[PDB]
């Protein structure tokens, strides 16, 4: 039968798994936010349409069970997000993979980045004048760290995080953490 | 709706020993699975300091003599060598909830050996003649403990109509008060006396110390 | 170096409204919180409201919600915390704080309605190596006096006592500690600077 | 025409893609590790199965040109990692993500793990008493933790980490940082 | 709280071997990396090499590759450099350490053809202080630890480098009373007692 | 082939006056961006104490009146509030390629106002007396510099390091002779000339002193 495109299929795997892990460059990671985002309705649209052509009954056994499904956990997941914009008007909120935010008080501006768990201590390294918090690229700085950072969930939880203590390495480079002291629910 | 009670009202520690303050929590400041709780010291006449900011994590540049520690409702700051220093107020705040609470206080004292009042009186100065009122004041610097008494006495008899009475706080470098007392009465009153004399009783040295003028000083 | 200044004493009439400034130098202005704190009757403290300088987002409590109205100027740095229906149990001292470590100076309110009444000094003379004397500033108001000693006189040795109200009035003293070889060798004066009537006397001590 | 099982098969985009990292629970790791490696095997065999049934002519224009790369290159990344092996005797060298290794002494025994890339300084969190290095967890332990740790590559590189200074929060939390003081080739 | 104890100054013949032992305690042995450093002829230093005490895997530099071979045995978390074929210019100071931060104490190291002699010690006798001396002459390795009153009087001691002269070292010590002298190498304990003259 | 070259061969600052060592390398110790170096400090008697380990960031529980810098070939050590505790020797080490080289070495002596010795004799005692020899003692404590000369009216001298709590040079000479000649003379004389004072100081001692 057909081996070429539906091999094919199988290289894009290796794709995936191995560079989800980018959170170098913003550019790349705005991208997979996107395609994972965009993905979300187009499976919901061909398991539907597997559905409503009735090929040896397999589209009601479990065609309509899948689209029904992944369309119920949608919809709370997109009506989550609209509440967790409503609190916090930061356009990150319909990311398509956690509902935490964090604000980080650059030089003049204000940076927001999604945020996988709230947690006590939250690192940062600063490894030849590139800042990198939690994992993620926040741009160049030095050892003029801000004192005071936010994290900002949905329901309450505004989570105010202070400066520790900071270490210089090797000239230029650096290490310091942030430890949470004040709650406060919205 | 948490309100912290904190019941030392005041306390006396002497050099080198260690003190405790006891502030407690109303019911359930305890979220997230770590307790928030902050601990203020504020001296006469400047802002709350801050010392431990989460039951722990003393503040940068403080020094390691205060130790904070609790759980549950119960919450302890501990100054194990007391220095001559830290004669301030300190309270205790939750920052947990939407009202941020703060604790009572609790005054700390710094206990030391006794000394005798220095006493100085003065006679109403030239320039308040034509006001028409005298005041006479007497100063007692360098003394302990606060408690001590002062008695006016005009024409032999004493005089407790119209007496003001002042205490300075307990100083940071010698732990020792001051007091000042001030007689004012109308310059009337004035023309029919003579003699006027301050006299400290402190709770040592039952003879008082008098400190005594006439009009005709002059 | 964050360095928060604030406004300054003010005497409010009862029934009108009232503005403090809590100006900020050293950083950002957008990033950091701005509590305002209450300190009233003695050494009670109250918490007020916060608000974000980014954007808008106050938050009171249930006490003082209707009461205190905080704005914010990015252009200049400033906090602009305003309280309405001014009343006698209004008087106290109001700060400003941002990670709860930077405060600021205080301001005192006072809410009364009397007049303004400028100090009287006068001297006090002494008519062992070890010599006091002082002064004495009698029927001011309202609160707060500054006393000091010729700017550099002994600035150590020094005790002002608190003032009591006494009569709608208020009672201060100073005194100062010489030694003998000193006095009446060189000359020391005492100044006090009321900034509610904006003067500063300056009278010295003449020995008798 | 074919809807059900390709569409079943966008299900599987969401599944990986969202929740492949380095995550905390070591059996799921050691799971995607071994999917990632039984991953290429089959891309090797389909295309060749998809290439020897001349098609359309399709199976020279593309289905041997892509099947000589995929095998080229595994060729390579397999030789690598047996030259890793050969250096450290490890199991872990084995990998199909990265041919770099951090070698941990805690109590007693010695912990392995994969690393993403070799930096100046690494940061450790002890949140609730459970260690993480490089974001791998490596178990239960308290702030006096080891002094010293290596990163072993392959390429006559071994580097030895020095604990910087730490810290402790909020009773049984804290941080630390290891900066690097010498370098060892092969 | 990490300790290293090594073995003691020991005096061989040219031509033989020599094992030195570290014997560390405060720490997992297992887990640092235990290099070796040579100080000899005065303040100039060397190294050695280094092993790993997991599984082997040692590194030495070219210049000592055949002359030192590091062991380690688990037991007893004890590190085992060793030298074969000694010669004169090995007489040096030998130190293990670990993180570039801990060190050992040090191993004298004598190699030479001569026998242990004991050391002949001598009192010294003879105004706002009194100073009285004591004599130690012609002994046989280095070194000899002399001592005041069993460490008492620690406010003066002025003690003196031996100087070789006709293989017999000499020193001499002086303070501003017992003279304890203690040899080694020798089992030799002299204790001596000063008297008014 | 990585000789590593620090050449102040000897140093002498006051107290609170800066001090340097400059110690260079030789090519190319710069690996992976950064270089490696290490500081030691080694007291007489002591092994070595490690100060600075990578070109900056001084260990735990060292003053910070130690500071070390540089680049490419030229790398620094500075310690700026001298005390009086500081009169080891410091070593540079690369800690980058197959051997570790140390530096050479820096001997730090601080400098101090003038003193004068305190000479005092000792003379033989019956028990080498009974053996067949003779050696008389001359002990010279607390002077500066030690730079100084010492006559007899066959002799050993042996100098003390700078002490660490005041900073001066003691010394010891010893002359020994056959008990033959020793009864050939009566009279005998240990004189130390001090750039201190413009004549010798003279303490001498004879056979009737007994
Ligand atoms: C685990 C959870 C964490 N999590 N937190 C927040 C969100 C979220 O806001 N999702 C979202 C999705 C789409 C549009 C928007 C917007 N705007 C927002 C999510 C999320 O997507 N999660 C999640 C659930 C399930 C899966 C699955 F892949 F496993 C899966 C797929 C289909 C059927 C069953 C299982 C993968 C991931
Ligand atoms: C980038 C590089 C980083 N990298 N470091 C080490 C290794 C490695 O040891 N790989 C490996 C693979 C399999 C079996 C074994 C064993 N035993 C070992 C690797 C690696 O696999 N890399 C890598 C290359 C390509 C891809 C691709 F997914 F993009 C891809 C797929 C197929 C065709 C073209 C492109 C994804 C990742």
């Amino acid at each position: 039968q057909w081996n070429l495109v539906i091999g094919f299929l199988f290289l894009t795997w290796i794709c995936l798994l191995q560079f989800a892990y980018a959170n170098r460059n913003r550019f790349l990671y705005i991208i997979k936010l996107i395609f994972l985002w965009l993905l979300w309705p187009v499976t919901l649209a061909c398991f539907v349409l597997a559905a409503v052509y009735r090929i040896n009954w397999i589209t009601g056994g479990i065609a309509i069970a899948m689209a029904c499904l992944v369309g119920l956990m949608w919809l709370s997941y997109f009506i989550a997000s609209f509440r967790l914009f409503a609190r916090t008007r930061s356009m990150w909120s319909f990311n398509p993979e956690t509902n935490i935010l964090l604000n980080v008080p650059l030089h003049g501006t204000i940076l927001t980045r999604p945020l996988l768990e709230s947690e006590l201590v939250i690192g940062a390294v600063i490894l030849r004048g590139h800042l990198r918090i939690a994992g993620h690229h926040l741009g160049r700085c030095d050892i003029k760290d801000l004192p005071k950072e936010i994290t900002v969930a949905t329901s309450r939880t505004l989570s105010y995080y202070k400066l520790g203590a900071s270490q210089r390495v090797a000239g230029d480079s650096g290490f310091a953490a942030y430890s949470r002291y004040r709650i406060g629910n919205y | 709706d948490i309100v912290m009670t904190q019941s030392p009202a005041s306390l006396a520690v002497s050099l080198g020993q260690r003190a405790t303050i006891s502030c407690k929590a109303s019911q359930s400041i305890d979220y997230d699975g770590d307790n928030y709780m902050n601990w203020y010291q504020q001296k006469p006449g400047q802002p709350p300091k801050l010392l431990i900011y989460t039951t722990s994590n003393l503040e940068s540049g403080i020094p390691a003599r205060f130790s904070g520690s609790g759980s549950g409702t119960d919450f302890t700051l501990n100054i194990h060598p007391v220095e001559e220093g830290d004669a301030a107020t300190y309270y205790c705040q939750q920052n947990n909830e939407d009202p941020y609470t703060f604790g009572g206080g609790t005054k700390l004292e710094i206990k030391r050996a006794d000394a005798a009042p220095t006493v100085s009186i003065f006679p109403p100065s030239s320039e308040q003649l034509t006001s028409g009122g005298a005041s006479v004041v007497c100063f007692l610097n360098n003394f302990y403990p606060k408690d001590i008494n002062v008695k006016w006495k005009i024409d032999g008899s004493e005089r407790q109509n119209g007496v003001l009475n002042s205490w300075t706080d307990q100083d940071s470098k010698d732990s020792t008060y001051s007091m000042s007392s001030t007689l004012t009465l109308t310059k009337d009153e004035y023309e029919r006396h003579n003699s006027y004399t301050c006299e400290a009783t402190h709770k040592t040295s039952t003879s008082p110390i008098v400190k005594s003028f006439n009009r005709n000083e002059c | 170096e964050v360095q928060l200044q604030q406004s300054g004493p003010e005497l409010v009439k009862p029934g009108a409204s009232m503005k403090i400034s809590c100006k900020t130098s050293g950083y950002s202005f957008t990033g950091y919180t701005m509590n305002w704190v209450k300190q009233s009757h003695g050494k009670n403290l109250e918490w007020i409201g916060l608000i974000n300088p980014y954007n808008g987002d106050t938050s009171y409590n249930q006490k003082f919600k209707g009461k205190a109205t905080l704005t914010v100027d990015k252009s200049s740095s400033t906090a602009y915390m305003e309280l309405l229906s001014l009343t006698s149990e209004d008087s106290a001292v109001y700060y400003c704080e941002v990670i709860n470590t930077y405060w600021g100076q205080g301001t005192l309110v006072t809410v009364s309605a009397a007049k303004t009444t400028p100090p009287s000094v006068y001297p006090l003379a002494p008519g062992n190596s070890m010599v006091t004397l002082g002064c004495l500033v009698k029927g001011y108001f309202p609160e707060p006096v500054t006393v000091t000693w010729n700017s550099g006189s002994l600035s150590s040795g020094v005790h002002t006592f608190p003032a009591v109200l006494q009569s709608d009035l208020y009672t201060l003293s100073s005194s100062v500690t010489v030694p003998s070889s000193t006095w009446p060798s060189e000359t020391v004066t005492c100044n006090v600077a009321h900034p509610a009537s904006s003067t500063k006397v300056d009278k010295k001590i003449v020995p008798r």
